[PDB]
């Protein structure tokens, strides 16, 4: 009938609690010099080995909506893209008056606003300045607030332009994630987690697996791909303000290519800058484009329109193509082979979906000869979402360019009204629903080793 | 796309009134929407202006008065008027625009595509 | 870290393990710093704690409290049986402080104090 | 920080005070971690004054060590009936470090190796 | 730092010489940071390796743990009498881990298991 | 002045002139000063 | 501005004491601190 107080240290007891986590990187270094890479990724303790542990008659709730590291991502994302121009030139003495007629190669037809603008530069004496002219891509150039010879750059009145440093060229890095001491990084483990309420399958590691830091607008690609069927995640599936995300279970091949070459010129500025543009084009003119099959991206379509009358469990389903806005949130947007690429995707979401109306599938669409084919736009000039007031210049890549990816999950929105019936169309844009496609599985916790009960010594 | 338009009516000086605008084809959260007023045998006039990032921006001969605001279960706009006066008195629009700004910055610009039939609104006593 | 879903009685088994683990370039270089420091401080928190109520080598210690029955009126058999620290640690939650505070001076420091008046003259 | 002006019988009652408080962005993030690491300098360097003298985790420790009359010639009664530990300190600082020398090896590491002979064979 | 080039028994006499040396705008700023927090790491890593192993306060201790004779075959007197521990550690660094491991658990861990026992009820 | 950079600077002014100015209470600064002066006195403890 | 080539004259209105007469004819003035230091403009959301 005696019962004392006891202490114990080393309890296995965790709380939710909001804290810093760290980056890890893989074996190999970018081997640059670079501050915001190779001082950055590549001198980060290295393979971190995740000897995840399994946890017996654990439950544990998972918020993926609302989580605490999402935001470090976007974070760090914007702190590198920052960093990374920090090095390199200026274009500031550029942004003169141009003077650019429309010519091209051969012949003229295709320009579409390039070649031969012209333009003043005084380098190096400061004295001798000296008529030079380079091709720029048309949706980079405005016509001059007053006569239609006079061009301007898109963003000089309103913001610093600086160009990208070859070494510098980014490309995604696998991160890791680690935490410090005292905190513990737990995973639901479901293969049907919907990314709330309890988790019956709990298991903890010292670090996550990479996650790149890859940019998109709508699509989801190079990413994880989901263990069973397609997986379809909403804050508030009523609400018609939250984003719809679509995670796939099996990948889709995407090829896209520009066919032409440029020829890469170089225009002086002063001791070490030098701007780079488009010299001649060789040699004949295609549009880049991107291709994909036909028969995956329709049964993908399809079960995915299975799935989603879950979520609205009633009439008939709908997609259309994007709206209206910026393209940034109306195109397919990346950058393969480090140019930028806007992609017009209306064609990709132009069906429809009934009840059981006919499924005349004998078509088997017809031998992998069916390919899908978009038209894209590229750029130079881009004010990256990371940022305004600040634009990165792209220096053009001489020669072609072709880019094979993975299609793995989409960024979906909606609409109310029309008839009786449920529409939707690419939505995207915010970056951390990029990143928050695969924190979702991840939750943070520290650990408090403290703790009382009762005993009978004394 | 198509726009449609509800309410509006009669009211006496300083009473309230409102107006329902919904779209079809696009919704009305994701584009340049504009409010504005013509009174009988006279010209058009601008009353109120939302934004895609939907900020609005009002003429100062309402503000404090008028009022829009996003239905976005009903895909729509809707105008609230309070403080209601004489001059008030027109046939009221809600149009949709069509601009290019590229990364933020512009460079094309259409103008006003989509218009709705237009409200009566009488103010009188 | 493999103890918490166990019952109590059996957690208790293993504790050494989380003793181990509880301790051990402009964007990160301060990062590391602030979290290495914030281990040090949290580790010796509770290092301060044990010194304060003696047991500063003894992961368990046993010692002259006696346990409120207010605090909770369940039974040791019910409480070491089929229950995790989780939960136990949200119950007690409330009156933790006041143990805490308790067990800091009452029990340790007249210890103190009537021991070396046991050796005084 | 609430017995200094008292008599030194009197402040000794009250010390796990200070020992709870004696521990725990380009213009003071230097700062804050120049004073957070100093911080645990001093302390372990108390700390580490105790492993060697012993008394690892007693606040009050008594031990084989002579007091020698020339350091002060005070009675025990003047001494903690109506000073406070400011005026002590400022009367052995002189015979602080060498009664520091003498307590760190003659006491304790005497104490290490005959107690070990006592147990060796 | 005196001792090396002796014999392990000469090198034992003097340990708490080790003890006290063991711890304690751009350029260097960064770099004496890391330097004193490293300072820190090791000297808790190893003080948690005692609180683990007992003997925290105690320069030497002596416990319940058998020595492997496949370890090493050489007599006490052979290697105590005219050995550095520079060439002992050569010889042990490859069951360094083992020992370590065991000395770990089940010589202390097992020790406060059966402790509480004997004062359970 | 460029990319994000413009000189602020005055326009037009308007509209009637005077010059900034300062009010105090005087008897306030009154008795305030003689009471400066009975307690200065003090440390120069003499002649006026 | 901002064409580095479309120069422009501009007015504007200093406080007298800020200005100085320049070393040479009266109608030709200069700011005070110029052949001297380096003067910046202070930002609206650090006006401290
Ligand atoms: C995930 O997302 C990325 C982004 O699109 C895709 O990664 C691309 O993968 C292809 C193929 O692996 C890469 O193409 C390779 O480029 C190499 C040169 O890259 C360096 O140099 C350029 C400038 O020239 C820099 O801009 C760039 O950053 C690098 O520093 C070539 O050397 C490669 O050729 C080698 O392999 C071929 C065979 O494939 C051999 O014939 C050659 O002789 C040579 O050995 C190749 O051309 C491309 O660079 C990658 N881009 C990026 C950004 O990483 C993935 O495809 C995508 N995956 C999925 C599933 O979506
Ligand atoms: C809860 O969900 C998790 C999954 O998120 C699950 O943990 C997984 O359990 C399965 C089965 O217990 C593991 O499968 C095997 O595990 C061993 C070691 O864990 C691996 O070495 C195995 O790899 C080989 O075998 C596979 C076929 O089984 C091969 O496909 C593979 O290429 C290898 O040849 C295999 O993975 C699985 O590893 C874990 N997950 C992880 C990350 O380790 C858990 O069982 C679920 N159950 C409960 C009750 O919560
Ligand atoms: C510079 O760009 C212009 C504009 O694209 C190029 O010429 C343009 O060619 C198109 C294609 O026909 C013309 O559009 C249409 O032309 C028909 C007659 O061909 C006309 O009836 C339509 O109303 C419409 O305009 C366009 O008019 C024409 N523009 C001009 C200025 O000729 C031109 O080839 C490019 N290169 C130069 C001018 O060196
Ligand atoms: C992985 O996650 C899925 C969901 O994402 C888990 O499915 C969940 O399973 C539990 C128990 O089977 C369900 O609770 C049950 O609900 C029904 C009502 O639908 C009720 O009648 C039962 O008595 C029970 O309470 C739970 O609803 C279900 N989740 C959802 C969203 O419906 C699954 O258990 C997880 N683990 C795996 C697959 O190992
Ligand atoms: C990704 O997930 C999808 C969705 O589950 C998987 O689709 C599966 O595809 C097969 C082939 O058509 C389906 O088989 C058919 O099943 C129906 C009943 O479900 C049956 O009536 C038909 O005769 C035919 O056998 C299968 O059902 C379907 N899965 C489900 C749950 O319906 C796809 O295989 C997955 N792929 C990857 C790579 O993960
Ligand atoms: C998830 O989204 C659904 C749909 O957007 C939310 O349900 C809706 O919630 C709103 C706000 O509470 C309700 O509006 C209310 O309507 C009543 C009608 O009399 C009105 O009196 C209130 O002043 C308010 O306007 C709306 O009726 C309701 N609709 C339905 C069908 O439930 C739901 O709350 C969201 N859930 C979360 C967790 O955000
Ligand atoms: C799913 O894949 C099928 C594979 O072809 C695609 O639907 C196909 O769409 C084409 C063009 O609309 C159809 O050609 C048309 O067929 C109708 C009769 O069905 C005929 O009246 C028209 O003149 C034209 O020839 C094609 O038949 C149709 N095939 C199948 C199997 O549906 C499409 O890419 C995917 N479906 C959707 C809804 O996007
Ligand atoms: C841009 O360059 C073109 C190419 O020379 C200029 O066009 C010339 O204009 C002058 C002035 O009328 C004519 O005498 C030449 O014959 C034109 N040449 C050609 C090939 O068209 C144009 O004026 C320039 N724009 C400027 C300087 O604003
Ligand atoms: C560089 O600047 C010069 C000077 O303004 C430009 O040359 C002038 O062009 C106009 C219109 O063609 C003529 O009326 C002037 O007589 C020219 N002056 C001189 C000194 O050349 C020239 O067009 C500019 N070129 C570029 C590429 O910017
Ligand atoms: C494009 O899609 C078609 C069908 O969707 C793919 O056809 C596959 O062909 C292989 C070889 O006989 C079969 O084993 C698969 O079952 C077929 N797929 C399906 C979904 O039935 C075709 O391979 C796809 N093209 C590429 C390049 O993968
Ligand atoms: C998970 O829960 C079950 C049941 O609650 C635990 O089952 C115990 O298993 C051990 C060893 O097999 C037995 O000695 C106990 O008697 C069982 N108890 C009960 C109530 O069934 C199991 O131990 C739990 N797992 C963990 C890791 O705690
Ligand atoms: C302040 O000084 C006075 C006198 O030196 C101290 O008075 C003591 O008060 C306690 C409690 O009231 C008595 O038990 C002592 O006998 C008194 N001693 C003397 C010499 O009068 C008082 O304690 C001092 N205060 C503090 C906080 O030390
Ligand atoms: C250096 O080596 C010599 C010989 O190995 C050591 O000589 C010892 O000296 C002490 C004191 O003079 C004697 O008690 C021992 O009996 C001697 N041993 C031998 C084997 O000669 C000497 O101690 C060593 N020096 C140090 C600092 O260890
Ligand atoms: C009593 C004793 O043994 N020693 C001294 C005593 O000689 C001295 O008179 C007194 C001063 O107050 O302090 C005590
Ligand atoms: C240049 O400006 C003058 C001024 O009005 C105008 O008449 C002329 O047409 C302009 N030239 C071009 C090519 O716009
Ligand atoms: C359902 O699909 C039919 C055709 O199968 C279509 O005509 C109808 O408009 C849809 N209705 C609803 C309410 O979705
Ligand atoms: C691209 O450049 C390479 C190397 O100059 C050349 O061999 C190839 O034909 C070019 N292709 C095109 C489409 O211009
Ligand atoms: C360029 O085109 C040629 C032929 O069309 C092709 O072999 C080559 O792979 C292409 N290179 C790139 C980088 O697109
Ligand atoms: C022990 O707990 C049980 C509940 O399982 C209770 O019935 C009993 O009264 C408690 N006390 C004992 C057995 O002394
Ligand atoms: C402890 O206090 C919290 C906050 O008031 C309360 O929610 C909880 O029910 C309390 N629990 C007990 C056991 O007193
Ligand atoms: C002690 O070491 C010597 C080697 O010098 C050896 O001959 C002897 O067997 C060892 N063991 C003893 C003396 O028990
Ligand atoms: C100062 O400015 C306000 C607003 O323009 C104006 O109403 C007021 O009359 C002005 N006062 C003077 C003294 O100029
Ligand atoms: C003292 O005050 C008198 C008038 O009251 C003045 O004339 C005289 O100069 C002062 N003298 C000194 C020494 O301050
Ligand atoms: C400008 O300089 C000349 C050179 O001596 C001088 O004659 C003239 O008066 C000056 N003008 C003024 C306004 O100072």
């Amino acid at each position: 009938e005696n019962l004392w107080v006891t202490v114990y240290y080393g309890v296995p007891v965790w709380k939710e609690a909001k804290t810093t986590l760290f980056c890890a990187s893989d074996a190999k270094a970018y081997e640059k010099k670079v501050h915001n890479v190779w001082a950055t990724h590549a001198c980060v303790p290295t393979d971190p080995n995740p000897q995840e542990m399994v946890l017996k008659n654990v439950t544990e709730n998972f918020n993926m909506w609302k989580n605490d590291m999402v935001d470090q991502m976007h974070e760090d994302v914007i702190s590198l893209w920052d960093q990374s121009l920090k090095p390199c030139v200026k274009l500031t003495p550029l942004c003169v008056t141009l003077n650019c007629t429309n010519a091209t190669a051969s012949n003229s037809s295709i320009i579409e606003g390039m070649k031969n603008c012209s333009f003043n530069i005084t380098t190096e004496l400061r004295d001798k300045r000296e008529k030079k002219n380079a091709l720029f891509y048309k949706l980079d150039i405005v016509q001059l607030d007053g006569n239609s010879s006079q061009y301007r750059l898109i963003n000089c009145n309103t913001s610093v332009i600086t160009q990208a440093c070859p070494k510098v060229s980014f490309d995604p890095i696998p991160i890791h994630y680690c935490a410090p001491a005292g905190y513990a990084i737990l995973k639901c483990n479901n293969k049907t987690f919907t990314g709330t309420g309890p988790c019956n399958n709990v298991s903890t590691v010292q670090c996550t697996h990479g996650i790149k830091p890859v940019v998109s607008t709508q699509l989801l690609l190079n990413g994880s791909l989901a263990e069973g069927e397609i997986i379809i995640r909403s804050e508030n599936i009523t609400n018609n303000v939250k984003t719809i995300i679509v995670h796939l279970n099996e990948s889709v091949k995407i090829e896209c290519t520009r066919p032409n070459n440029k020829t890469r010129t170089s225009i002086r500025i002063g001791p070490g800058q030098w701007f780079y543009a488009t010299g001649q084009v060789i040699g004949d003119i295609r549009e880049a484009y991107c291709n994909i099959n036909e028969s995956k991206w329709n049964e993908t379509l399809q079960r995915v329109s299975k799935k989603l009358k879950e979520y609205f469990p009633h009439k008939n389903i709908t997609f259309q193509p994007s709206s209206g806005g910026d393209l940034e949130i109306t195109t397919h947007s990346f950058n393969c082979g480090g140019e930028f690429f806007y992609c017009n995707t209306s064609s990709l979401f132009n069906r429809t979906y009934m009840a059981n109306s006919t499924d005349m599938a004998n078509s088997t669409e017809t031998n992998s000869t069916r390919t899908i084919t978009i038209h894209c736009r590229i750029k130079q000039i881009i004010n990256m979402w990371q940022e305004v007031g600040r634009a990165m210049y792209a220096p053009p890549i001489a020669g072609n360019i072709t880019c094979i990816s993975n299609i793995t999950g989409l960024l979906l929105t909606r609409d109310g009204g029309k008839n009786n019936t449920e529409t939707f169309r690419p939505g995207g844009g915010n970056m951390k629903d990029n990143w928050r496609s695969e924190l979702y599985k991840y939750k943070v916790v520290k650990i408090e080793p403290l703790g009382v009960a009762p005993t009978r010594c004394k | 796309d198509r726009l449609f338009q509800s309410g509006g009516g009669v009211s006496r000086p300083g009473g309230s009134l409102r107006v329902n605008c919904g779209a079809s084809g696009f919704t009305v959260r994701t584009h340049y929407m504009y409010w504005l007023r013509q009174s009988p045998g006279k010209g058009l006039e601008w009353v109120a202006f939302m934004n895609s990032g939907g900020s609005v921006s009002y003429v100062d001969s309402v503000r404090g008065r008028f009022s829009v605001s996003r239905d976005n279960p009903a895909n729509a706009m809707v105008l609230q008027m309070d403080a209601l006066k004489i001059e008030d008195t027109g046939t009221y629009y809600c149009a949709r625009e069509l601009r290019e700004a590229w990364y933020g910055d512009l460079r094309d610009y259409s103008g006003l595509d989509v218009w709705g039939r237009g409200t009566i609104v009488s103010i009188s006593s | 870290l493999g103890a918490a879903g166990s019952t109590m009685g059996a957690a208790s088994m293993t504790l050494t393990v989380q003793a181990r683990n509880l301790l051990s370039l402009t964007v990160w270089g301060i990062k590391q710093l602030q979290a290495r420091v914030l281990a040090v401080e949290r580790y010796l928190r509770d290092q301060q704690l044990l010194g304060i109520w003696g047991c500063s080598g003894k992961l368990i210690c046993c010692t002259n409290v006696p346990w409120n029955s207010s605090w909770s009126n369940r039974n040791l058999s019910e409480i070491w049986d089929n229950m995790t620290w989780l939960q136990w640690d949200k119950e007690i939650s409330n009156y933790t402080q006041i143990i805490y505070g308790l067990l800091e001076e009452s029990q340790n420091q007249q210890e103190k104090n009537e021991q070396d008046l046991l050796a005084l003259d």
